Order: structure tokens, then C-alpha cells, then sequence
């Protein structure tokens, strides 16, 4: 089967350069006429470059022209995208694709940001005071993505909602997990929410009350 | 460039439906347009290269029409395996273009009203000279809400931000997180805070509040 693997992507400052490959397997590389395409958090997808056969012809996208830079070994069965001078703009996952006179990646992950690497602080997120009640964890001021939220250990998923994080005007993530519960129960289980951000190996369990 | 706008954004229907979904090109190109099926945290799948060329892997459940500016994905007989986001590319001419997307969901079965919560700030955020108030929307259909922030009944803007889940596929509900952020001298200034919720199941709009001290 055709397939391609991007690599290179990661967290960078801006104005910083970082150069992406895609590894392509199980057709004549040499053959073939390679794309770059990425994807914004939400946004629908944006070509960005293209390259021909030999690395003749080339052409970008007019918010990245004079700034990246494709290429291709043919002999080591690689596409290049050398992207210098990035900016907050160009935050998205990067896609390789072929065409033909198509098949797409899983693509690699760039993040351009000023911020750097911090562990989440968790906090309760208890009512003030009905047949169902509702607690949960805030997972609040961390960079870079991501970080998993368990409830109990992995015990409780019915009623669980993890929300996905947005980015603050920090420069930090933040998202909540909560919970929906019998009203009842409360008293007897015990719900404690269990967050992990292997960026910076922070490791925290809570144990809400309400 | 070519603008393609898709039509419509969001698009409700059930297993079974056939449905179509409307690419339009700003100028001609031709039969080089093809259709992308993409599930979340997923690469994008070919569904079609060029006009209604269907590749090989994918059903004949899927169909192309249109040619020159006006396209179209048909799908007959809907299964679950394919609500999705669909988007239009075309490769007519440099720069390559896509469309805005439209998401296949579930149309859920009723009207569903949210489970509305309020969470006050914790003491030891407070600590933190920070204050994050949260508003909590549970199991609702369909996806369209309306949450307002009030303090001291001044209805905030540019204040808060807002998290949607994706479609539960169980009860094809929707969740939606919205977070009010203060600094601890300016939470300490007000004393109520109230979450009003505008949604098609709830008949008025609901409002949680909660007071300082209260909690």
C-alpha cells in the first residue's frame, strides 16, 4: 500500500526556522509529484507547496513565499519543507501528498509559540450547593498539548465529558473535565479526576468534593 | 485563487438519508475537482479525484455531479461509518484550494435540552490572584446554544471562551463548556454571577447563578 510519513514537526519560537520530511513508501518516489498541505486548529485545510518529479518546477503559497522552501532526495525517497521565519500563523499540522498528472499522511504537528513548556494547575470544579449533580476538574495554564484526564483511575466513564482545550490570550491551554452523577450518590462514591501532561511529566489526581 | 464555498456548513441526517452537499467553484475548473472525507484526529480520506470518478476502497454508496463551477457529493443509503467532514479540493490550477467544510452529523432523534451548571471559582485559584467561572451545558440537541455571562446583571463579552465536545455517538447529544476569567481583585468587586442559556429545549431561557460567600 502507498503511504507517506511526516516527521520534523514540534513546539518552536517564532522566527525560528524547522525543517519537515515525509518518507515515502511503496511507490516509485522518483516517479511521482509530491505536495505540502497543513490544517489550522479548526480551520479547513490550506495548500502550501508544490514540487515537481525532479525538483524542477516549485511553487508556494503567497503567505509563505520567501519564507519556506520545498525539496525532495529522490534517492533516500524524501520530500522536504524547510520553513524559516514562522510565525504564529503557521501553527498547524503539516500533511505529505502525492498527486497524480490524492493519498495523504498523518502529517506532523508544528506549534509556533512563545511560550514555554508548563505543567497544568488543577482545580475543583464543585457546585455551589435535583435528580442529577455535575463536578469536575479545571485543568488551566499549560503548554505544550496535550494532557488525558481520567475519572477514578480509569473506573468511571459514564457521564464523563473531557472537553477539548482552547488556547488562552497567555499563550497557555486550558480545557475541563467533568462529570454527571446520580444526585444520590453522592456521600458514598468518591470521584477523583486524574490528569496527566507528559510534556512537562506532570501527574496530578484530585479528589473532588461537593 | 479560486474560492470554493461549501454549502451548507453544519448538515443533520440519519442512517438511511440520502444526502448532498453543494461545492461551488468562484471560477472554472473543470472535472480536476475530487471530495475528502475527514473524522476527527484523522487524515483527510479520498473519496473522489475529479468530478464523479470514484476511487478504488471507497463504496458506490458515494457519488460525484456538477462540471464546471457547480459540484456536488451525493451519498445514498447512510451508514455510520460516515458522518464525517467532507471538504472540495481542486487541483485545476496553483493555489490549490478547499472548501469550508461540511460536517455530516447525526440528526438527533429529539430535542434534547441542556443540563445547565454553575462552578464558582475554588478557594486556592483564588490564591493564585486568578478567578475562573464555569458554566456547564449537558447532553443537548440539537448543537446550536446561546450562553450569556452576566455580572452583577452587565453582560460580558470578549470575556470568556467556549468548548464544544464532539457528537456523542450513543445518544447524539452535544456538550459546551463556557469559562468566565477574572483576576481576584476583579471577582472580588461583584457579587452575583449568573449563566443564561438560550437553547431550542428549554421553552425560556434558563439561568445558574451564584453569589460570593455563597460557595
Amino acid at each position: 500500500e502507498v503511504q507517506l510519513v511526516e516527521s520534523g514537526g514540534g513546539v518552536v519560537q517564532p522566527g525560528r526556522s524547522l525543517r519537515l520530511s515525509c518518507a515515502a513508501s511503496g511507490f516509485t518516489f522518483s516517479s511521482y509529484g509530491m505536495h505540502w498541505v497543513r490544517q489550522a486548529p479548526g480551520k479547513e485545510l490550506e495548500w502550501v507547496a508544490v514540487i515537481s518529479y525532479d525538483g524542477s518546477i516549485k511553487y508556494y503559497a503567497d503567505s509563505v513565499k520567501g519564507r519556506f522552501t520545498i525539496s525532495r532526495d529522490n534517492s533516500k525517497n524524501t520530500l522536504y519543507l524547510q520553513m524559516n521565519s514562522l510565525r504564529a500563523e503557521d501553527t498547524a499540522v503539516y500533511y505529505c501528498a502525492r498527486t497524480g498528472e490524492y493519498s495523504w499522511g498523518q502529517g506532523t504537528t508544528v506549534t509556533v509559540s512563545s511560550a514555554s513548556t508548563k505543567g497544568p494547575s488543577v482545580f475543583p470544579l464543585a457546585p455551589c450547593s435535583e435528580s442529577t449533580a455535575a463536578l469536575g476538574c479545571l485543568v488551566k495554564d499549560y503548554f505544550p498539548e496535550p494532557v488525558t484526564v481520567s475519572w477514578n483511575s480509569g473506573a468511571l466513564t459514564s457521564g464523563v465529558h473531557t472537553f477539548p482545550a482552547v488556547l488562552q490570550s497567555s499563550g497557555l491551554y486550558s480545557l475541563s473535565s467533568v462529570v454527571t452523577v446520580p444526585s444520590s450518590s453522592l456521600g458514598t462514591k468518591t470521584y477523583t479526576c486524574n490528569v496527566d501532561h507528559k510534556p512537562s511529566n506532570t501527574k496530578v489526581d484530585k479528589r473532588v468534593h461537593h | 485563487e479560486i474560492v470554493l464555498t461549501q454549502s451548507p456548513s453544519s448538515l443533520s441526517a440519519s442512517v438511511g438519508d440520502r444526502v448532498t452537499i453543494t461545492c461551488r467553484a468562484s471560477q472554472g475548473i473543470g472535472d480536476d475537482l475530487g471530495w475528502y472525507q475527514q473524522k476527527p484526529g484523522k487524515a483527510p480520506i479520498l473519496l473522489i479525484y475529479g468530478t464523479s470518478t470514484l476511487q478504488s476502497g471507497v463504496p458506490s454508496r458515494f457519488s460525484g455531479s456538477g462540471s464546471g463551477t457547480d459540484f456536488t457529493l451525493t451519498i445514498n443509503s447512510l451508514q455510520p461509518e460516515d458522518f464525517a467532514t467532507y471538504y472540495c479540493l481542486q487541483d485545476s490550477n496553483y493555489p490549490l484550494t478547499f472548501g469550508g467544510g461540511t460536517r455530516l452529523e447525526i440528526k438527533g432523534r429529539t430535542v434534547a435540552a441542556p443540563s445547565v451548571f454553575i462552578f464558582p471559582p475554588s478557594d486556592e485559584q483564588l490564591k493564585s490572584g486568578t478567578a475562573s467561572v464555569v458554566c456547564l451545558l449537558n447532553n443537548f440537541y440539537p448543537r446550536e446554544a446561546k450562553v450569556q455571562w452576566k455580572v452583577d446583571n452587565a453582560l460580558q463579552s470578549g470575556n470568556s471562551q467556549e468548548s464544544v465536545t464532539e457528537q456523542d455517538s450513543k445518544d447524539s447529544t452535544y456538550s459546551l463548556s463556557s469559562t468566565l476569567t477574572l483576576s481576584k481583585a476583579d471577582y472580588e468587586k461583584h457579587k452575583v454571577y449568573a449563566c443564561e442559556v438560550t437553547h431550542q429545549g428549554l421553552s425560556s431561557p434558563v439561568t445558574k447563578s451564584f453569589n460570593r460567600g455563597e460557595c
